[PDB]
DNA sequence: GGTTGGTGTGGTGG
């Protein structure tokens, strides 16, 4: 996260660091969607250019945490997963069309003040917030800069049109993904970066208190850009399949 | 069932530091 | 202690 600022105690609690067993090191984060469910992006899975290909076996989700590298003892869970499920018609060779995955854990992770899972937006929910304009908040330990945090990091963006997402890259956007970030001038800055992928795009709702997650961290080009905007995965656009995956799995 | 809401926040009727943020670029 | 124990500097920082 740049230009974002140390995340409060508990202000984040359903995001989830992915954790590669060895070498022990951050890949990602991803979201707590329920006591079993953990959503992330797919590219922190498998990312075919980059060599990257990971089992359920190599990976550890961490709930709870605060500082990015220390182990915060009795406070976060350490979970096996279970089962990846990846989208299958996930794009990487293109553009990260539909950059969404699924991680079942062995056991349900008992909910506490720093572990609790984020609401997924349905129809009237997506429509009345996901607006241009209207700003939303990004949550990881990823980088500090184009290139790096000790503790978690937060900022709020707001979402921009689609023409001006299209417009401003080369790569071929779908409605699959909505784009974030401040524009050159707008008087704020802000962005997700390297390592915040799969980490929530979350919106608070203004009706009835509660936070919906209405993206993942997908992509970039570089951090932080003037006239580049983050992009995300659009939750509500795929939870046809979250749901299929969750009901049947 | 209470997704959403915040065990430190909304369920002790908490502000965070920015959410006011939030809420404003939706009223101004 | 702390966002948390204790033959308490490591197991994971100080
Ligand atoms: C995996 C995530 O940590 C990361 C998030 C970067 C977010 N950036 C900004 N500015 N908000 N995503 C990536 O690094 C993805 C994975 C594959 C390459 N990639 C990129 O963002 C590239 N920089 C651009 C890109 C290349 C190929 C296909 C789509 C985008
Ligand atoms: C990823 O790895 C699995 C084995 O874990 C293998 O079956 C497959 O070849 C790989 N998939 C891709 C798309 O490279
Ligand atoms: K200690
Ligand atoms: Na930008």
């Amino acid at each position: 996260i740049v230009e974002g600022s140390d995340a409060e105690i508990g202000m984040s609690p359903w995001q989830v660091m992915l954790f590669r067993k060895s070498p022990q090191e951050l890949l990602c984060g991803a979201s707590l969607i329920s006591d079993r469910w953990v959503l992330t992006a797919a590219h922190c899975l498998l990312y075919p250019p980059w060599d990257k290909n990971f089992t359920e076996n190599d990976l550890l989700v961490r709930i709870g945490k605060h500082s990015r590298t220390r182990y915060e003892r009795n406070i976060e869970k350490i979970s096996m997963l279970e089962k990846i499920y990846i989208h299958p018609r996930y794009n990487w060779r293109e553009n990260l069309d539909r950059d969404i995955a699924l991680m079942k854990l062995k056991k349900p992770v008992a909910f506490s003040d720093y572990i609790h899972p984020v609401c997924l937006p349905d129809r009237e929910t997506a429509a009345s917030l996901l607006q241009a304009g209207y700003k939303g908040r990004v949550t990881g330990w990823g980088n500090l800069k184009e290139t790096q945090p000790s503790v978690l990091q937060v900022v709020n963006l707001p979402i921009v049109e689609r023409p001006v997402c299209k417009d401003s890259t080369r790569i071929r956007i779908t409605d699959n993904m909505f784009c974030a970030g401040y524009k050159p001038d707008e008087g704020k800055r802000g962005d997700a970066c390297e390592g915040d992928s799969g980490g929530p795009f979350v919106m608070k709702s203004p009706f009835n208190n509660r936070w919906y997650q209405m993206g993942i961290v997908s992509w970039g080009e570089g951090c932080d850009r003037d006239g580049k905007y983050g992009f995300y995965t659009h939750v509500f656009r795929l939870k046809k399949w979250i749901q299929k995956v969750i009901d049947q799995f | 069932a209470d997704c959403g809401l915040r065990p430190l926040f909304e369920k002790k009727s908490l502000e965070d530091k920015t959410e006011r943020e939030l809420l404003e670029s939706y009223i101004d």
